[PDB]
């Protein structure tokens, strides 16, 4: 339509962790709304089974399963050609739906030994592995960097089990969030007076409040509109920051079309001439 | 256990429509869409490009409860234009400016950054 | 272009009475260029930053199109009709409450001072030749302030 | 256990029957907490409403007439008043002046004093919020409240 | 309070004070000023009211007007005023022996 | 019982950041620099691992790790 404006980006920043951008010329509730689907929307694949075989550690079982679960996994390059479970016609598993992992570790030796990500073994190729030590060259690295201690153990206690990891979103469990966190921020000078302050010299200005760079504080403009927002993804490190974006856009484009086939159902299917 | 499985909040039943018109009763050219399993990020959304249009005369939505997956979108329009019109327009332009907003940034990230990948 | 129900020029005595006041509403303190009438008006000075000193001319009307009944409202939009001044500054929809004035004695109806209500926003003229345009019924009336003057 | 008893509860002690109470004959049940500060806050003439957030508050009423009021301020542009979409919300035509004796002028001798409108006192007429505030005195378990009128 | 008050207030007078020919306020009762029934029956109407004014006065010694009643009359007179769009500067249009009877 | 996996509040991943910030501390006594350099930038990730204490390593210390 001819009053859709052309928004408009702009990267201020890029890492390997964060990304830090500017939206300019659209409509909050496109940005807000972009900004729920960064957290819920986007797909990722975290450990979704875990199988027991022996556990003799001072943590019990369910705690186990809990530390487990709630570990980081590498997703780009598979989480997309990978299906849902439901949607699958397999009974239980397969390669094609879930990746497999297996952890076998037991203390002989007299120091306390701890359990890490690296000691968790994908039986699918190391196209995803855990987040930590692989590639690496990363000067991220210090110490034991073991990402996660998932337990300690001494000397005689044992663990053994096997775990699936399955493709899921941030709307059904937290495990699967994408994101490390997400800024979001708007009309930084407080020109709009969507906030009301009392005592306005009492607050201090943001690295965008600079601007008039004076003390002055706020000029107002009643004829103005919410515009030009500014965001700061940051990577949990399971997805890079950038993949986390686009995969947003395309299933936030593939659930609007979704909706758009089934508007079109109901005027296919019981024809529309109920209103 | 009386808590809910947890995929139940956005995995559609399959004795469920995942879209409903109804006609008001009150006033001419006002529809009543009924949305399941969406909260507000496809309600707010679509409540904003309606009222950015400027031939409907009202435009609104309502989860009715937190814990029941649904939500309302009533429109009213002009009495020229029909309301699902509207709503198929409304859709469509926010496809294309999520369309050309991922353009956009794509082409923006193809500046000569080096963490691309 | 509505009917006129009341037109004339104000002078602003005082914005600031007594001092309690608010934020975002002010109550203006007026006198009128013809000198037979008083007015106390809140307006929302947020979005129309008026100052002491300067004469601003107000209108009252009690309709918009041609000179007929039209409060069915949902205020549509869609109208192109060039029936309104709308080349007026600050415009306000509301009712008449309550009407007040001498009525005793013999003759008495001398002068006479009128009640508004304008969504909760309060105004009060008195006057005298303005007694076939004032009621403490009917909704319909438009304030309507315009030019600021020079 | 059966449509006898169902009918007799339904009848006598259903709540909606329940509110005012003959001990008292005064509300047993008022507008309160958050909702209750709400009302003021939202009440007060210096809010102002515009087009987008009226229609959702219009959207979550139920008896809704179907019709949209006309704002309170056409120019520059359409704002609501808050007592403008408190007044969609009174039923029919219930009346009441004062039943505020809010902390707001000077008891005994302010309203005495030009009844500068002074805004504090409340008015309705014909369903319609004409002036003033609400609060627990309007809205609460008070003898006068607009709910106890309203039943 | 103040017998003097009371009778100014409550009486309907009949010598019309100069202020309008009972042609204010009231209509077509400038026709029923020079009846001597409805004088009458008035005047008898306001000797009931100084006889119940005098229980009243022995049922409330202590002086409290505030009691316990159905209805409200007052609250029920103004949803009458604002229904049928009474202008109380307009004429009446009400005959008196209509009320009382 | 041991550091969580990603902060409550938030989800940054925060367990990996315990085994190096008790080196820190035996080098240097600056607990503000010590959760600086592990990165522990807003609180919320900081009263994580600020507010954490290490039960684990006393219950380890029962010779019956055999039942
Ligand atoms: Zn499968
Ligand atoms: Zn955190």
């Amino acid at each position: 339509m001819p009053y859709a404006n052309q928004p408009t980006v702009r990267i201020t920043e890029l890492t390997d962790e964060n990304v830090k951008f500017i939206i300019e010329n659209t409509d909050l509730a496109v940005a807000n709304s972009i900004r729920r689907v960064f957290i819920a929307e986007v797909p990722i694949i975290a450990i979704d089974w875990v199988q027991i075989d022996a556990n003799s550690s001072v943590l019990h079982d369910e705690f186990i399963a809990h530390r487990l679960g709630l570990i980081p996994l590498i997703s780009d390059d598979i989480v997309d050609k990978l299906q849902y479970s439901r949607d699958c016609t397999c009974e239980e598993f397969c390669p094609e739906c879930s990746v497999e992992f297996t952890l076998d570790v037991r203390c002989n030796e007299d120091q306390t030994r701890h359990v890490t990500s690296r000691d968790l073994i994908s039986n699918s190729p190391r196209v995803i592995p855990v987040t930590s030590r692989n590639r690496d060259n990363d000067p991220n690295d210090y110490v034991e960097q073991d990402d996660i201690l998932i337990v300690k153990l001494r000397k005689g206690q044992e663990l053994r089990l096997r775990a699936y990891a399955k493709k899921g979103f941030g709307k059904e469990h937290a495990k699967w969030n994408p994101t490390a966190g997400v800024a979001f921020e708007y009309d930084p000078d407080n020109a709009l007076r969507h906030t009301v302050y009392p005592k306005p010299e009492e607050w201090p200005k943001s690295e965008y409040s600079e601007l008039d760079e004076d003390e002055s504080q706020a000029p107002y403009d009643p004829n103005g509109k919410p515009e030009r927002f500014y965001y700061n993804v940051e990577s949990c490190g399971s997805l890079r920051p950038e993949t986390i974006v686009l995969s947003a856009l395309s299933g936030l484009k593939k659930k609007l079309s979704d909706l758009q086939t089934q508007l079109s159902h109901e005027i296919q299917s019981d024809v529309l001439t109920i209103n | 256990m009386n808590a809910p499985p947890a995929f139940e909040s956005f995995l559609l039943f399959e004795g469920e429509k995942k879209i409903t018109i109804n006609k008001d009763t009150k006033v001419p050219n006002a529809c009543l869409f009924t949305i399941n399993k969406e909260d507000h990020t496809l309600g707010n959304i679509i409540k904003s490009q309606l009222l950015k249009d400027p031939q409907v005369l009202f435009a609104g939505y309502k989860v009715p409860h937190p814990l029941e997956h649904k939500i309302i979108i009533r429109v009213q329009t002009t009495p020229d234009y029909s309301p699902q019109e509207a709503f198929t327009n409304a859709i469509t332009d926010l496809i294309s400016e999520l369309s050309l907003l991922e353009e956009r940034f794509r082409v923006a990230i193809k500046d000569k950054q080096e963490g691309i990948e | 272009m509505a009917g006129i129900l009341f037109e004339d020029i104000f002078d602003v005595k005082d914005i600031d009475p007594e001092g309690k006041k608010f934020d975002r509403v002010s109550r203006l303190h007026c006198e009128s260029e013809s000198f037979k009438m008083d007015l106390i008006l809140d307006v929302n000075i947020q979005i129309y930053p008026v100052d002491l000193g300067d004469k601003f001319r107000l209108v009252i009307a009690s309709t918009l199109y041609e000179d007929g009944t039209l409060d069915d409202g949902e205020y549509n939009p869609t109208d192109d009709r060039p029936s309104r001044a709308d080349q007026f500054e600050y415009v306000m929809y509301g009712k008449v409450y309550r009407i007040e004035g001498d009525e005793t004695s013999t003759e008495a109806a001398t002068r006479l001072s009128a009640y508004v209500s304008y969504g909760g926003l309060l105004m009060r003229l008195q006057g005298d030749a303005n007694n076939l345009h004032g009621f403490e019924v009917d909704s319909r009336v438009y304030l309507l302030m315009k030019k600021l003057a020079f | 256990q059966s449509l006898e008893t169902r009918a007799e509860i339904q009848e006598l002690a259903m709540v909606p029957r329940m509110i005012v109470t003959p001990q008292s004959n005064r509300p047993v049940m008022g507008i309160v907490q958050d909702t209750l500060t709400a009302v003021r806050k939202f009440t007060k003439r210096d809010v102002f409403l515009e087009r987008g957030e009226v229609m959702n508050l219009l959207m979550f009423l139920s008896t809704w007439d179907g019709k949209v009021p006309q704002p309170a301020i056409l120019k520059p542009r359409p704002l609501w008043t808050g007592k403008q979409i408190f007044s969609l919300i009174i039923p029919g035509h219930i009346n009441c002046i004062r039943t505020h004796s809010t902390h707001p002028d000077d008891e005994d001798s302010g309203p005495y004093k030009h009844i500068s409108p002074g805004d504090t006192k409340v008015v309705v007429e014909n369903g319609e919020l004409i002036m003033g505030i609400l609060c627990k005195k309007s809205l609460g378990t008070s003898a006068g409240s607009l709910v106890h009128i309203s039943y | 309070p103040s017998n003097k008050a009371f009778e100014k207030k409550f009486r309907f007078d009949y010598t019309n004070e100069r202020a309008l020919r009972r042609t204010l306020q009231e209509d077509l009762v400038k026709d029923v000023l020079s009846n001597a029934h409805i004088q009458n029956e008035l005047e008898r109407e306001f000797e009931r009211m100084r006889e119940d004014r005098e229980v009243l006065r022995v049922i409330f010694p202590t002086g409290d007007s505030k009691v316990v009643l159905p209805c409200n009359l007052l609250r029920m007179i103004w949803n009458a005023q604002k229904i049928f769009h009474i202008n109380p500067r307009l004429p009446s249009d009400l005959h008196p022996i209509k009320v009382v009877e | 019982m041991i550091i969580p996996v990603r902060c409550f509040t938030c989800g940054k991943i925060v367990g990996n950041k315990w085994e190096a910030y008790l080196g820190l501390l035996q080098a240097e006594y600056t607990e503000g620099d010590a959760l600086d350099a592990l990165g522990l930038k807003r609180y919320c990730c900081r009263r994580m691992l600020l507010a954490h204490v290490d039960l684990i390593e006393k219950l380890l210390n029962y010779a019956p790790l055999e039942k």
